[PDB]
């Protein structure tokens, strides 16, 4: 309808930023560990360990170096 | 027949006004029971009763949300307003909005008799299972059918007024020059028809799992699951209860600041951000239920960028008011209370989206003095402004305004001493949904229970406020409600209205 | 109670844990839902029949 | 009168008119009663809307300020534009 | 034409695979139902009784 | 350990983990300390500064976009401090 | 009366193109029938006596109420109420009723997500659980699917045809198509080796299969009514057309539901 | 939107435009509010007296004095007792409990 | 007065004996919807008391 | 002699928002604020 002011894309940045990463983390649970329908899955280990390490790291291996470091606030 | 046959819009939202009030009145008296059992330890006035307690507190919880806030600002000024606001003759399909009204008194009924029957639905307002499950007898199936038809009441009028707005417009009005009541309205019947057949099939599924031994949520099922449906239903829920809200303090403010709105396509923009980022949130009620860190670190990520467009609206407020000529009167006082109170309750907010912050403050009562701050003095005080605003109009009553101002400062000091102690006794780990506390929480108790009689006191003086009125005649106005006779006709708008774009 | 004893806070048999070591606790529940809360340790975890 | 394209046929143009509405010339409304309520935008400001009240035989009324001037006019039929005079076409 | 062929080979056929009484197969929360005893529709209950 | 009466914050803590979101909460309450005085004392200069007594007749002001990207930018960039801890 | 329809020309219908209507008492006489059938499904759920009657009873009338008040809405069709605006109005108010079902069907098929993706212990993490056996794709439920698109293409097909025996034999064909979806699925009722209260699959199977079955009824009988009314004066308006929309939409749900339950074995 | 100003200005006559923030004077409103304060307070009063079937024994007197004879302290099933909430009462690190001290 | 024709939809000054019957009505209203709970309250603390 | 809409509003600036001092007054709230943060 009418003309979005200039606030409104600054507002769209963040809420595009919220909507990829809804869709993202929809899309990788059913590419994750426990979303399996079989008691076979586990009974090769190796696969099993390396598939649920992959998902244990990503988007924590960000956070590593200053989780080590207690950046944990905003001051210290 | 007049008040059983009605098919006019003007008729309808007056029913829906004085049914919320009388939902006020229901909960305003389940919440004295709860504030004076706990005014001391130990046990009160219940003789030791935890099902009692729980009854009371679900019974309370469900009737203030449902049948007191929605009624009248979704159904009371909604209904009453919009097709005057924007020049519509009726709304489009009026013997709908009667079936809109008339399902809400079935519901409140089936809600009371849950009361009386066994041992009552005590359960919370959340009706989590399997202790919805675990109650033996009939109040839970009557408390969920009581749910169901609230439900069905507010998609119908969602659907009605989506109609109304796209479909009844005055010629030459597009949908830039309605007020920003009429959007919050649209932008309400939107999240509605969106979110609650999500509750609906929640609750078919509790249905289903009660009476017919199914396994949605059970010994083979996932109890997670109806919590991730619950919460997907009630976080645009809380969300429904607010916008017209923003409206009316958006035309209250207007008012009497002799001056437009500050930013109004920033508003309209900033309640659109609110309305879709209200869907994406909704496990922030689910912190510590056991989900994996990604999803806590998501959820507590989006959940606080809410907060931006809500400041966006204060500021654009706070900007109205500014460079303008203003009379403070006992609605303006209604408004300017809102901005400086919401805000208390918006900040606290910010401090539940952080998921670290959250696994100290869940399931206490600082939880309940947030939410008590953006619910009793965010919508409560949105309902009072218009009461105080377009009573004249639509009543034909007038006001007396040293009364009302009586009525404003008692509801205002029994508010404000009523949770503003309720955030320590969170900080401290004082649990919810608890009657019996512990020895060193009294304090705080103690003056929570004090402010609860001086909100009840202010609910008494309201009701000698009302006088007979005096009627003028208009002439100019900014809004098409402020043109008409007080109390308009039975057929306002005689002739349509049109709005004609000038030369420029 | 007695006297040196909280009321409501108090328990019979408490729980016993050592400090400076890496303990795992596993949470559940019987019937219904409940919550282990303990404000101090900074532990509140939903208790779930089958989690 | 306006383009006709884009409009609809049962608007009942005299809003659609082409004239500013002078004090020695206004525009004449239109009205099947003796009063009628119009609206007028600023001028200055498409957003800002500002609602007036009409009523038969009386001056020239100005609503929003640097705006048109009106006048009403008792009719009983309003010519309901968009195939009252595009399908006379004269 | 298939489901017209699909309404005279209808119920003809049979099954005799008895199933044991797994925890999720058969779910009494309360007992019986609010018809009756079997479930709805169901005229040969599966399940077994007097699980040797 | 245990709630004291008259308490206003958090209890004592034994873990390092409790001690990080307490930290987390009061640098949270840094930023609505100013948050909240910003608005309360341009409230009340608003409310005493434009009372009808003292304005002949309102101004025309129904956008200003500079401030109104501040007042959008500014809080953003709080939220975003705040999310990384 | 006389001078009813002239006060009503001379004040609402030569003023505004929309419709206003006079008083009238089913809106409040359905209200309290349901009321009474959710009293009566209440006490039926825990085998009260004579609670099954008592809900009947409340769910016929609310039957009775809601056809009483389409027969008026029908009558004031055929006496020229409604202006063109007035039947979009009903088409976009159709939209919105069938966006509140969608997001119900959203609702009921996020269960099956949720539950098929990731079996619990309580299955012994087996997912159709042992003893269950799954209906498959590759028989009646595919006859099915051609049925029902055979019917989305003849509902089609009286959307746009301008002969009147066109559009009769169209409707029949949809309504007959339709009903050969409803006593197919009887069948597979009949048929199935598993329960409503086997397991999470049996559960979820037959609520989302018996709401579909639900709007596939509801969606004959409204077809079934706008094709009465062009069986009297060869033209039906809005009924024709929403009746339709809600048809369509009903296919498209049935996508949905074969592709995330029958194929997909959640 | 000053003729709407002056419109509702007109149909509540009983709200005053004097020229100051609080157009109803406070030797109205004062009086008022205090006397629905000392209701609400006597309604609060009438419920600690008259409305409670079980008083804790841990809130008479005696329990009250024993208890602050004790102090802070908790005692230990296992080991000596320990003060409880260290930081607010500030008991350096040094000292545990009351028995492991030993006053100098 | 005529509701439905009439300028006024709602004409409060023209019922006879207005004052007293909307007090009667209002005082009706918050008696029913302050008693309801204690009444609830009562039912169910009357039948543990057997 | 016809009936005239009156002048309504000020332009932005030479009204009672000259001697307010938009800019000073968010310095001095910006200024307690941080020194209570602090
Ligand atoms: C609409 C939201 C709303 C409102 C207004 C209130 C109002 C009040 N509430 Fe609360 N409350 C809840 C929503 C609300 N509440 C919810 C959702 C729960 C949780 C239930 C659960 O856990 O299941 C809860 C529970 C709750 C608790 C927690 C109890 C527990 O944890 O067990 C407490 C404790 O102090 C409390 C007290 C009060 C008090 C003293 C008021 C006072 O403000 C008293 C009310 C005074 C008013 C003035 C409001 C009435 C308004 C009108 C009469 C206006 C109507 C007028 C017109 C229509 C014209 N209520
Ligand atoms: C009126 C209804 C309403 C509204 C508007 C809100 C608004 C918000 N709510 Fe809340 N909430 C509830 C009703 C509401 N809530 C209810 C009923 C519960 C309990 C349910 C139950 O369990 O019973 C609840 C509980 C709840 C939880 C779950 C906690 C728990 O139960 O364990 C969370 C967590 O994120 C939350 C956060 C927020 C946030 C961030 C906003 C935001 O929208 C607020 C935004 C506003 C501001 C932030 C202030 C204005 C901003 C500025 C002035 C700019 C400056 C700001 C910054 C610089 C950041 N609230
Ligand atoms: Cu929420
Ligand atoms: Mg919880």
């Amino acid at each position: 309808p009418f003309k979005l002011p200039l606030d409104a894309y600054i507002l769209m940045l963040p809420i595009t930023y919220a909507s990829a990463a809804f869709v993202a983390m929809c899309c990788r649970v059913p590419t994750a560990d426990p979303e399996t329908s079989s008691i076979a899955y586990y009974e090769d280990e190796q696969k099993s360990a390396a598939a649920a390490q992959r998902y244990d790291n990503s988007f924590k291996q960000f956070f590593d170096a200053r989780i080590r470091n207690h950046k944990v606030g905003v001051f210290q | 027949m007049r008040w059983l046959y009605s098919t006019s819009h003007k008729d309808i939202g007056l029913l829906y006004l004085v049914f919320a009030f009388f939902g006020g009145l229901l909960g305003t008296s389940l919440s004295m029971l709860i504030r004076y059992e706990l005014a001391l330890p130990g046990r009160g006035l219940l003789d030791g009763n935890g099902q009692l307690y729980n009854v009371i507190i679900t019974g309370h919880g469900i009737i203030m949300l449902l049948f007191m806030v929605m009624p009248a600002l979704f159904g009371g000024f909604g209904n009453w307003l919009l097709p005057i606001m924007i020049g519509a003759p009726d709304m489009a399909f009026p013997r709908l909005n009667n079936i809109s009204f008339w399902l809400n008194p079935p519901a409140l009924a089936l809600l009371l008799l849950s009361t009386l029957v066994e041992q009552g639905p005590g359960t919370g307002w959340t009706a989590y299972p399997p202790l919805s499950v675990q109650h033996s007898g009939t109040s839970v199936d009557l408390a969920i059918l009581s749910l169901h038809l609230n439900g069905l009441s507010s998609i119908l009028g969602a659907v009605n007024m989506l109609v109304t707005v796209a479909g009844l417009r005055a010629p030459g009005m597009k949908l830039l020059h309605m007020p920003l009541f009429v959007w919050a309205i649209a932008l309400t019947a939107v999240l509605v028809i969106l979110a609650v057949p999500v509750l609906a099939a929640a609750l078919v599924m509790l249905l289903t799992d009660r009476n017919i031994n199914t396994a949605y949520f059970c010994e083979s099922g996932d109890l997670i699951l109806y919590q991730h449906l619950f919460w997907f239903f009630g976080h645009p829920e809380v969300y429904i209860l607010i916008l017209p809200a923003f409206g009316i303090v958006s035309q209250v403010v207007s008012f009497f600041s002799q001056k437009p709105v500050f930013g109004l396509t920033g508003m309209i923009c900033a309640m659109g951000a609110i309305s879709l980022l209200g869907f994406i949130v909704w496990a922030h009620h689910m912190f510590t239920v056991g989900l994996d860190l990604d999803t806590v670190a998501y959820f507590t990520s989006a959940t606080m960028i809410i907060a931006v467009p809500t400041g966006m609206k204060i500021f654009s407020w706070m900007a109205t008011i500014y460079s303008g000529r203003v009379w403070f009167t006992t609605p303006m006082w209604f408004a300017v209370g809102f901005i400086c109170l919401f805000t208390l309750g918006g900040v606290t907010g910010v401090v539940l989206a952080n998921a670290g912050v959250d696994m100290l403050v869940h399931d206490t009562y600082y939880v309940v003095a947030h939410f008590h701050y953006v619910l009793s003095m965010g919508a409560v005080f949105g309902i009072f402004a218009g009461v105080y605003f377009w009573g004249n109009l639509i009543t034909g009553l007038g006001y007396h305004e040293g009364r009302a101002m009586v009525h404003f400062w008692l509801l205002f000091i029994g508010v404000n001493l009523t949770f503003f102690p309720q955030h320590f006794l969170g900080l401290a780990g004082m649990p919810r949904r608890m009657f019996d506390y512990a020895d060193c929480f009294a304090g705080w108790n103690a003056v929570s229970s004090f402010g609860a009689s001086i909100s009840f006191i202010s609910v008494i003086v309201f009701a000698t406020t009302f006088q007979e009125a005096v009627r003028t005649v208009p002439r100019t106005a900014t809004t098409l409600e402020w043109v008409l006779l007080a109390t308009p006709a039975h057929h306002a708008l005689s002739q349509v209205p049109v709005l004609r774009t000038a030369s420029s | 109670v007695q006297p040196g004893q909280l009321r409501v806070l108090e328990v019979d048999e408490r729980l016993v844990l050592p400090t400076n070591t890496l303990i795992r606790l596993l949470v559940t529940a019987s019937d219904v839902l409940h919550s282990w809360a303990v404000p101090a340790l900074g532990v509140k975890m939903d208790a779930v029949p089958g989690r | 009168y306006r383009p006709l394209g884009d409009k609809e046929l049962w608007h009942e143009a005299w809003m659609y008119e082409d004239k500013f509405g002078t004090e020695e010339d206004p525009i004449i409304v239109p009205s099947l009663e003796a009063e009628r309520i119009i609206g007028v935008t600023d001028p200055e400001d498409e957003t800002l809307v500002v609602w007036g009240i009409l009523k038969d035989g009386e001056p020239p009324r100005q609503f929003v300020e640097n705006g048109e001037f009106y006048v009403l006019k008792h009719v009983e039929y309003i010519k309901k534009v968009g195939d009252v005079l595009e399908a006379i076409e004269g | 034409a298939f489901m017209l062929y699909d309404f005279a080979v209808g119920l003809e056929e049979e099954h005799h695979v008895t199933i044991p009484p797994y925890p999720w197969m058969r779910i009494r929360r309360l007992p019986g139902m609010p018809w009756g005893q079997d479930g709805l529709f169901e005229g040969h209950p599966r399940v077994a009784t007097t699980w040797p | 350990d245990s709630p004291q009466p008259w308490q206003l914050l958090f209890q004592d803590t034994a873990t390092s983990t409790a001690q990080a979101m307490i930290d987390l909460h009061h640098d949270i309450f840094f930023f609505l300390i100013t948050v909240v005085t910003l608005v309360f004392y341009m409230m009340f200069q608003i409310i005493t500064k434009f009372h009808y007594s003292k304005v002949l007749k309102p101004e025309k002001l129904t956008h200003h976009t500079t401030m109104e990207v501040i007042w959008t930018i500014i809080p953003t960039l709080i939220v975003v401090m705040i999310a990384i801890p | 009366h006389q001078t009813a329809k002239e006060f009503y020309m001379e004040h609402i219908g030569k003023r505004h193109p929309f419709h206003v209507l006079p008083p009238s008492p089913w809106p409040m006489l359905a209200g309290w029938g349901t009321y009474v059938s959710c009293l009566g499904m209440a006490a039926w759920f825990h085998n009260m006596p004579t609670g099954g009657a008592l809900m009947a009873f409340g769910m016929a009338n609310i039957a009775w109420t809601a056809i009483t008040w389409w027969r008026d809405c029908a009558i004031e069709g055929d006496m020229g109420m409604h202006t063109e605006v007035v039947r979009k109005n009903f088409i976009s108010g159709m939209w919105a009723f069938i966006v509140s079902e969608a997001l119900l069907f959203v609702g009921l098929l996020w269960a099956c997500l949720h539950l098929g993706m990731s079996p619990s212990v309580a299955l012994q993490m087996q997912w159709p659980p042992v003893g269950i056996e799954p209906i498959g794709w590759d028989k009646r439920a595919l006859v099915m699917s051609a049925v029902l698109a055979a019917s989305y293409y003849s509902a089609n097909v009286a959307m746009v045809a301008k002969d009147p025996k066109v559009v009769m034999g169209a409707l029949a064909t949809t309504i007959g198509l339709g009903a050969m979806f409803l006593a197919d699925q009887y069948l597979e009722y009949n048929e199935t080796p598993f329960t409503i209260t086997d397991s999470p699959y049996g559960t979820t199977f037959f609520v989302t299969t018996g709401f579909h079955g639900m709007h596939v009824l509801l969606g004959s009988l409204y077809l079934t009514a706008a094709l009465m009314m062009y069986k009297r004066t060869h033209n039906a308006g809005a009924a024709l057309k929403s009746s339709i929309l809600y048809w369509h939409f009903v296919d498209i749900v049935w996508i949905a539901v074969y592709g995330i339950i029958y194929v997909g074995q959640y | 939107a000053r003729a709407q100003i002056e419109r509702w200005a007109a149909e509540h006559p009983t709200a005053p435009r004097v020229g100051r923030i609080f157009e109803v004077p406070l030797g109205y409103v004062v009086p008022r509010v205090a006397a629905g304060i000392a209701a609400a307070g006597c309604l609060w009063y009438m419920n600690n007296t008259f409305l409670q079937t079980y008083r804790p024994e841990s809130l008479s007197k005696e329990f009250l004095e024993e208890q602050a004879k004790i102090g802070e302290v908790a005692q230990r099933m296992n080991a000596p007792p320990v003060y409880l909430n260290p930081f607010t009462n500030r008991i350096p690190g040094s000292i545990l409990g009351p028995e492991d001290a030993k006053p100098e | 007065y005529d509701f439905e024709h009439g300028p006024h939809y709602l004409q409060p000054e023209k019922i006879p004996n207005f004052w007293s019957k909307f007090y009667a009505g209002t005082g009706a209203l918050y008696a029913v919807g302050l008693g309801v709970p204690l009444f609830a309250v009562w039912w169910q603390q009357s039948k543990l008391k057997a | 002699k016809a009936v005239y809409a009156p002048s309504e509003y000020f332009k932005y600036g030479e009204g009672a928002s000259k001697h307010f001092g938009f800019a000073k007054h968010v310095a001095i709230a910006m200024t307690v604020g941080l020194g209570l943060s602090f």
